[PDB]
């Protein structure tokens, strides 16, 4: 029981594969990811009244 | 395999009916003779505000005394309005909510109602004990009831899902004649003033006319491109007006088996929800999906007038058994009598 | 047996209030009745004067529940709920 | 049997059979039907309450 | 097995209230007092003050199905239904 | 005026005291009005509506009611328990009273 | 035999209301509180502003139905009836 | 033996109503809401506007209800009614 | 052992009153309707003036309710109680 | 603005029709809101708080 350390060694073991599996994940440079985010944001800028004013009509929460 | 020949005959006979209709087709005399003095503007006025409902009104039907109108609301209550006093003769709560249809007996004794319960409940208004009691809960359908009408105090026809219009004998509680043959569920039903032939429109954009003495479908009519919403016979009993979710209403004649006349206008983009002829049949009082409904000149196909009331969509139209007034059941929980 | 209570609310002015409570339908229990001061026609003799909350109990396990689907019916529920 | 698609020949038979009595519907001229509706409207144009308003002592919505 | 109920409303003044509530007939359960006012003044000079909704429980569930109304009883029911 | 009924009154009968008058209503109310002061001595609910008869005994201790119930119910007004009670319910008619 | 119910009405002030409700007797159920006024104020700061309708259930089969009424008891009842 | 119900009146303003009803004690059942006006005006402003009346059904009655009293408690509770 | 009750209050406008009353189930029994008065201008544009007090019962009463708050959730209740 | 709650809101989520909100309150109310009319489409009490 105590000599078994309450399977805390087990905890230790399941701690390991979490990080090495993380190491096995490919990385993409932050430049490319920032490029995708920048492009997708610029493409979608014209819509989404949350940013830009919209006429009184076509606005579902006013008219 | 051999199924190909079956559909081949199907399309070749269907072509034969369309050829027969086209060959027998002629110029519709009514709109050529539009020389009848235009009605101008018929200013129909909202004279009673039957405001006792609180939920959206889904159905309304006048009785054969032209005094009492039954009205059903979403929450599941029927109200029998004495329209000359704006007082409810009875207010029957329903065991099941979401009632779509309400029917008044040809004697004023019974009332039919049903909905997504898939059960047509019959309430007996007249009993020596006083209060209204359910008489029979007609079950056997597997779809939702959408319209209900009394042939008499013991026979009823009930349009519903499952594409059935089964006719129920009330005392036995079992349906006798099963009207089947629609491909989309039937959602409208109109009884002739002759009470032997009735038309039922479905969501397959077809209105089938059936004879009550047997189970076969007498005729089939197809002129709409969207689901039918409601039907109303001509007072004569050989024609019927039918609206759809499209903004066009179409008047059919049984003596010709083809569309006789069309009503449409560029302003309305909202579908039809109810149709009702006047006593003379010159007024098409049709219920729209717009907050306001309109009346056409039912022969000359022009906007006869407006019913500029209501806050939300109208859902059912009903004219008296003598044509004296009309009720516009509507979703703002007000039935308005127009006269 | 678990029981569900179906509840409704009827509306009446005092002219038909007595008639509706006296002739209350079969099996429907009177739960409570509320009075609203109506700004139209100075309260009394206005149709929105009184609301009667009514109910009945259903022996569901003997009877059961409804779950039958229908596409067009679902469109109607969608339209009605909004 | 389901091999013939569950005797669907039967339902096809029934629907085409429905078409025969649509070929037994005798078709009458549109012109006189329009004339019949027109004449009935003209014959009931003076007693229809929704064309000419009857006076306040005849309808039960102003008495 | 469900049991039928019969509901009545008893209109009363403020002075008459206690006497009727104490002298309620056997089997007539009390349901609810609801107050009312007048069309011109409430709180003083009120000619209609309370409605006492009462209920009675009808014991005989198997009451049967035999009855035969008189020929002209229908005429009275129709005339009093308006 | 003896206002206080709320449904259609179908019958009435004075007592032999010229003080108390019974009023039967459609809703199922027997109101025993004290005529001089417009005060209801008793407000008896009834099991069945559509009551169209009401008789005052010529001693003032008993009252009668009947209608579409096909039953003549006899109510005892003077009892030591205070509340009104059904002394008897006469049945045997197949028609309305 | 189905149980009988005896109902009473207690007049209440706002000060006395909590005391009396918390000091209700054994077997007396609280049925309904209603709020009133007399001529000048309604609600708080009045000398008659609450009516508490309470009930008792007569579980035992006998409830003093009869013992033998004396002659003067009837005369006293007649005196108190008017 | 028929059970005893102990009744309490707890008084709340407009906003607190939801908090008090939702957090009702484990055994205490809800009986009634009644509304009073305010000292400023009837049916307006936030001073206090509701009296929840609640009850608890004491189930340990067949375990006894009598207790041994003391004279100091007697005089204290006599003074309390004063 | 007597069943324990859970109580809630719902806020109602005039139009949604009927819908919310008719669209409850699973033991959520109606208990009491009360009229607040509008949270808006009084005498004009009256909306959202109803409270519906509803209740249900713990069916598995012998199993009962037991408390064991999550260690993080205690600070969350502390932040939420004030 | 939406006003049908009396306790503090702890969560809210939009539907895939972008009209119906679900608002959760402390007392145990889930109010299904139609935001175009401030018309509460449902008010589900919760057996839990």
């Amino acid at each position: 029981m105590a000599s078994n350390n309450t399977a805390s060694i087990a905890q230790a073991r399941k701690l390991v594969e979490q990080l090495k599996m993380e190491a096995n994940i490919d990385r993409i440079k932050v430049s490319k990811a920032a490029a995708d985010l920048m492009a997708y944001c610029e493409a979608h800028a014209k819509e989404d009244p949350l940013l830009t004013p919209v006429p009184a009509s076509e606005n579902p929460f006013r008219e | 395999s051999e199924l190909d020949q079956l559909r081949q005959e199907a399309e070749q006979l269907k072509n034969q009916i369309r050829d027969a209709r086209k060959a027998c087709a002629d110029a519709t005399l009514s709109q050529i003779t539009n020389n009848i003095d235009p009605v101008g503007r018929i200013q129909m006025r909202t004279r009673r505000t039957l405001r006792g409902h609180l939920a959206k009104i889904y159905a309304m039907h006048w009785g054969t005394d032209s005094r009492l109108l039954v009205s059903a609301s979403q929450d599941g209550k029927l109200i029998i309005w004495d329209s000359y006093t704006t007082n409810k003769v009875h207010a029957i709560p329903l065991r099941s909510s979401w009632v779509m249809t309400c029917a008044y007996a040809p004697s004023g004794n019974y009332v039919a109602c049903g909905g997504l319960d898939n059960i047509c409940s019959i309430y007996n208004l007249k009993t020596r004990e006083g209060n209204v009691r359910v008489s029979r809960e007609l079950a056997g359908h597997t779809g939702y009831l959408s319209c209900c009408r009394f042939l008499d105090d013991n026979q009823i026809v009930t349009s519903s899902g499952d594409t059935t219009c089964a006719l129920w004998d009330i005392e036995t509680g079992q349906q006798t004649t099963t009207f089947t043959g629609h491909t989309g569920d039937v959602m409208s039903l109109s009884l002739a003033p002759d009470t032997r032939l009735f038309v039922s429109g479905a969501c397959d954009a077809s209105a089938k006319l059936w004879d009550v003495r047997e189970g076969m479908c007498r005729q089939t009519f197809t002129g709409h491109e969207s689901d039918i919403n409601a039907i109303c016979f001509f007072p004569n009993g050989n024609a019927f007006a039918t609206g759809s979710d499209d903004a066009t209403c179409r008047l059919f004649d049984l003596r010709a088996d083809q569309e006789l006349m069309t009503y449409s206008h560029d302003n309305i983009i909202c579908g039809i929800t109810s149709v009702s002829f006047s006593k003379s049949g010159r007024l098409l009082l049709a219920g729209y999906d717009d907050f306001n409904c309109n009346v056409w000149d039912a022969l000359k196909a022009d906007r006869a007038g407006v019913l500029a009331g209501h806050d939300n969509r109208v859902s059912c139209l009903g004219v008296t058994d003598d044509g004296m007034a009309v009720a516009t059941g509507s979703w703002d929980s007000f039935l308005k009598i127009w006269n | 047996v678990p029981v569900k209570h179906v509840y409704r609310v009827l509306q009446c002015q005092e002219e038909e209030l007595t008639q509706m409570v006296s002739t209350m339908s079969d099996g429907w229990k009177f739960e409570q009745l509320v009075s609203i001061g109506s700004s139209y026609n100075y309260g009394n003799e206005d149709q929105a004067e009184f609301l009667c909350v009514v109910s009945k109990e259903l022996h569901n396990t003997p009877y059961g529940t409804a779950s039958e689907p229908s596409e067009k019916a679902k469109i109607l529920q969608e339209r009605g709920s909004r």
